[PDB]
RNA sequence: GAAGACUGGAGUGCAGAAGAGGAGAGUGGAAUUCCACGUGUAGCGGUGAAAUGCGUAGAUAUGUGGAGGAACACCAGUGGCGAAGGCGACUCUCUGGUCUGUAACUGACGCUGAGGCGCGAAAGCGUGGGGAGCAAACAGGAUUAGAUACCCUGGUAGUCCACGCCGUAAACGAUGAGUGCUAAGUGUUAGGGGGUUUCCGCCCCUUAGUGCUGCAGCUAACGCAUUAAGCACUCCGCCUGGGGA
RNA sequence: GGAGGAAAAAUUCU
């Protein structure tokens, strides 16, 4: 994932004018990265270290989503409906 | 991405065929997407070890700035087919 | 004890500069060890990469 | 890939077959079809000269271009489809003139590509050139022996040859059987391997599936009579009570070399298989 | 991590073994209460509360007797996150047969064994020190 | 437990760094074997000694050319990367992780983790290729009282490639993961700050790895000792005399 | 003293 592409991800789901640490932007970036690695793994079957990286980021995103849900429900519903999860 | 392709032409090739190969490769390298920035020519040099039947060669250098990574690929296969080029290398600067 | 590359400040070891590489290769085309020349480890491995790329393109002798 | 059948029936227990996932259309070109009639191994005189032939599904012949003489005209791969008369698949090509011709489908050929032939053709899978201008080491197929005759040497499914060198008037080729052979440099060849390489793995599974292909049963010579086969006769089961196993016409069958010993083409074969 | 009071006790124990004179660590309410208690029974010499804009810190000076004798000879933790301990008013223990003290958090705050048994109240025992 | 507030934990941002981390394609030289051809003649090979074996149908040796396969000399270093197994020729494409620098951002989002899922040296199994060296089984020659062995001459599976199983090891640092505290001295890898200095260089400070010597402390002892086997807390796995097993 | 690499020799028995 190139830096500029991540910059548009940050700019689209930003909460305020200088937000980079909110769970929304982190979840969006993680979703983009895991989609890219899903494509790569679908290409290369037996690259297992990258698959471990996939699993690591999937777990991290799951914990982030659980924290966001336990903090706020409306924001969680908005994220899941905007990014198409579950 | 910036590249640098330096290759060797056979020593017995006369000037006309040598230059013809030069523009042929500089054209088939830029038709697939590339902005050539420099194509110099080291010239006649000896070889530290010999190749198929040659002891000297004409070293040629070209510098690329392509951002598609396919043109180089094409050059590769063409460089492997043409018998005027005896050896080539692509380095990502 | 002095390195060479660090002392002169040169950072990139190009594989086309044959004269620089000729100093770090033995009589029979062998890469000299670090304990003999005194090069820093980082520049030692960079120099070996440059030497191998230069040698592979009929520009430095594999043997002799 | 290779389709595998569940053991629903004893005759379906061990069968495997292709899935035909590479076949684009199921209707042939009507203008390139000719009738075939089964000979059943019967001679010019109505005699059975070759055994174990006859009685399968009826087929129709597809006129296939082996010469590949049409130089300079681009041709697009239109379809890849089934041919009952050979193991490999065939491809229909629409040339720029508006005329259609069949070729053997090489490996890595799919619909929409453009295929050339002649001296100015590039070294791509599907093109055809003379052997005098094909770089050493490439993998080729559909080699011809006499200039202008048409492709003849490598033609089955999954087979391929390789160029080894040049000897001036001739070119060295390593054929699919491992034999190094000298071929005239003016002959033609097609780049690439033939594309139905899964054909080897089919398991017939049924006695009656061989009959759909035109294969009548074969009888061993050990269960015949002494006037039928040199192996016939004997009380109970008997071993091969002879010096060597023999064909039904004499002429030992195990290890005996049958190539002609004074053959003209023996000087063009660098090394045997 | 898990238990800060155990870290407190371990810090004093290590500094006491090394014969260190000064110790500093991040502060809290219960830490200040424990330090004030230890100062009242004279186990330590002095305690200061230094203000830093994260949480604040507490600094204690270890006290040693004449000829380099250790005033504090041991600290043990009783209540743990994996096993809490609560003591009734008639179940409070005497540390080292009355030679030491115990710290107990009851409904009237943090007290020692003598205070807890004087008011006939109970709480949870935090640690023994002797 | 609920409602708020804050950054030390945790993560993102911004700027740099290093690396045999992983998958795919192509290429390079040294050497071994085989084949063809010049020169040349009686031995070569091997062992503690021999012999089997190859050789006058002409070897061994030497020079030229061709075919094919496997492994990557020097660099190379108690150096580096990875969770572990493990990863050394070169180039490109696609990708994982880590360290330092800043304090911009969110504000406890953390640790461990039965049952589950996945990876997992070598040997082995199935299908299809490939096969130069080495080599289980096997044969011959020796040694020996015997030699189903060690030694010598050959040699098949296998070692290699693709896909699919198998799920084991002295899979070891014989040392589970997380966090904090507790004398020093001296090398090395990747960074950062300052002082000397025109640079170079030298000196000091600090973060994260990797070695050695050593204090308190611990141990039955050997020994460990800021990379604890010391002082503490959280969670998991396991032990209860030897054989049978 | 500790760690890494690494040559040459070699009959059987008590
Ligand atoms: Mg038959
Ligand atoms: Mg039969
Ligand atoms: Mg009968
Ligand atoms: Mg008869
Ligand atoms: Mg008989
Ligand atoms: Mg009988
Ligand atoms: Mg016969
Ligand atoms: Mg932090
Ligand atoms: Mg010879
Ligand atoms: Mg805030
Ligand atoms: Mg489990
Ligand atoms: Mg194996
Ligand atoms: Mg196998
Ligand atoms: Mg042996
Ligand atoms: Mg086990
Ligand atoms: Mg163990
Ligand atoms: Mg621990
Ligand atoms: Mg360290
Ligand atoms: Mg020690
Ligand atoms: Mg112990
Ligand atoms: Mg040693």
């Amino acid at each position: 994932l190139t830096q500029e592409r991540k910059n548009e991800i940050i700019a689209e789901y930003r909460v305020h004018d200088t937000d980079t640490g909110s769970p929304e932007v982190q979840i969006a970036v993680l979703t983009a990265e895991i989609n890219s690695l899903n494509e790569h793994v679908r290409v290369h079957k037996k690259d297992h270290h990258s698959y471990r990286g996939l699993m690591k980021m999937v777990g991290h995103r799951r914990n982030l989503l659980t924290y966001l849900r336990k903090k706020d429900v409306q924001r969680y519903r908005e994220l899941i409906k905007r990014l198409g999860l579950r | 991405r910036k590249y640098e392709i330096m290759y060797i032409i056979r020593p017995n090739i006369e000037e006309d065929e040598k230059k013809a190969v030069v523009e042929r490769f500089d054209g088939i390298l830029t038709e697939n997407g590339a902005e050539i920035i420099e194509s110099k020519e080291w010239g006649k040099r000896r070889l530290a070890y010999e190749i198929n039947d040659y002891r000297d060669g004409f070293y040629h250098i070209v510098k690329l700035n392509a951002d598609k990574a396919d043109s180089i690929n094409e050059f590769d296969r063409l460089a492997k087919i043409s018998d005027d080029i005896v050896r080539h290398m692509v380095i990502k600067e | 004890k002095v390195c060479y590359f660090t002392s002169n400040g040169i950072t990139h070891i190009d594989y086309k500069d044959v004269e620089l590489l000729k100093k770090f290769v033995s009589e029979r085309g062998k890469i000299l060890p670090r304990r003999v020349t005194g090069t820093s480890a980082k520049y030692q491995r960079k120099l070996t990469v440059a030497i191998k790329r230069s040698r592979q393109m009929a520009l430095l002798p594999f043997v002799a | 890939a290779i389709k595998k059948y569940k053991p629903t029936t004893n005759g379906r227990r061990h069968m495997t077959s292709s899935d035909f996932a590479e076949i684009t259309t199921s209707t042939p070109e009507k203008s390139l079809l000719r009738p075939l009639k089964k000979k059943a191994g019967r001679n010019n005189q109505g005699k059975l000269t070759v055994r174990h032939h006859g009685g399968g599904h009826k087929r129709q012949y597809r006129v296939i271009d082996f010469k590949r003489n049409k130089d300079g005209i681009p041709g697009r791969v239109a379809t890849i489809e089934y041919d009952p008369n050979r193991s490999a698949n065939i491809a229909l090509i629409n040339y720029a003139d508006g005329e259609k011709r069949y070729i053997i489908a090489a490996k890595g050929l799919e619909v929409g590509q453009t295929i050339y032939s002649g001296a100015e053709a590039d070294i791509k899978v599907g093109n055809a050139l003379e052997l005098k201008d094909i770089p050493v080491g490439t993998v080729i197929h559909n080699i011809e022996m006499k200039p202008g005759k048409g492709g003849q040497l490598v033609r089955s499914a999954g087979t391929s040859a390789q160029v080894l060198g040049k000897e001036g008037k001739y070119v060295l080729i390593r054929l699919n059987s491992g034999e190094v052979r000298m071929i005239l440099a003016t002959c033609r060849a097609t780049i690439g391997q033939v594309g139905n390489e899964q054909h080897e793995l089919i398991n017939i599974g049924k006695a009656g599936r061989s009959r759909w292909m035109g294969k009548r049963p074969t009888v061993r010579g050990s269960v015949m009579n002494p006037n039928d086969h040199p192996h016939g006769g004997g009380e109970g089961k008997a071993p091969i009570g002879r010096k060597s196993p023999m064909s039904p016409w004499g002429k030992p069958t195990l290890g005996y070399k049958t190539r002609k010993k004074n053959n003209n083409s023996d000087k063009f074969i660098v090394r045997r298989r | 991590m898990t238990d800060p009071i155990a870290d407190f006790l371990t810090r004093i124990r290590n500094a006491n073994m090394v014969k260190h004179d000064k110790l500093e660590l991040p502060a809290s309410k219960i830490k200040k209460e424990i330090a004030e208690i230890l100062k009242r029974e004279g186990f330590i010499r002095d305690v200061e509360y230094i203000e830093d804009d994260n949480a604040g810190t507490i600094r204690v000076f270890l006290k040693y007797g004449a000829t380099g004798e250790r005033v504090i000879t041991g600290l043990k933790r009783i209540s743990k996150p994996g096993l809490r301990v609560y003591a009734k008013s008639t179940e409070v223990p005497k540390v080292l047969n009355g030679l030491g003290i115990a710290i107990v958090s009851t409904s009237q705050g943090v007290l020692t064994d003598k205070e807890a048994r004087a008011k006939q109240v109970g709480g949870e025992v935090l640690a023994y020190v002797w």
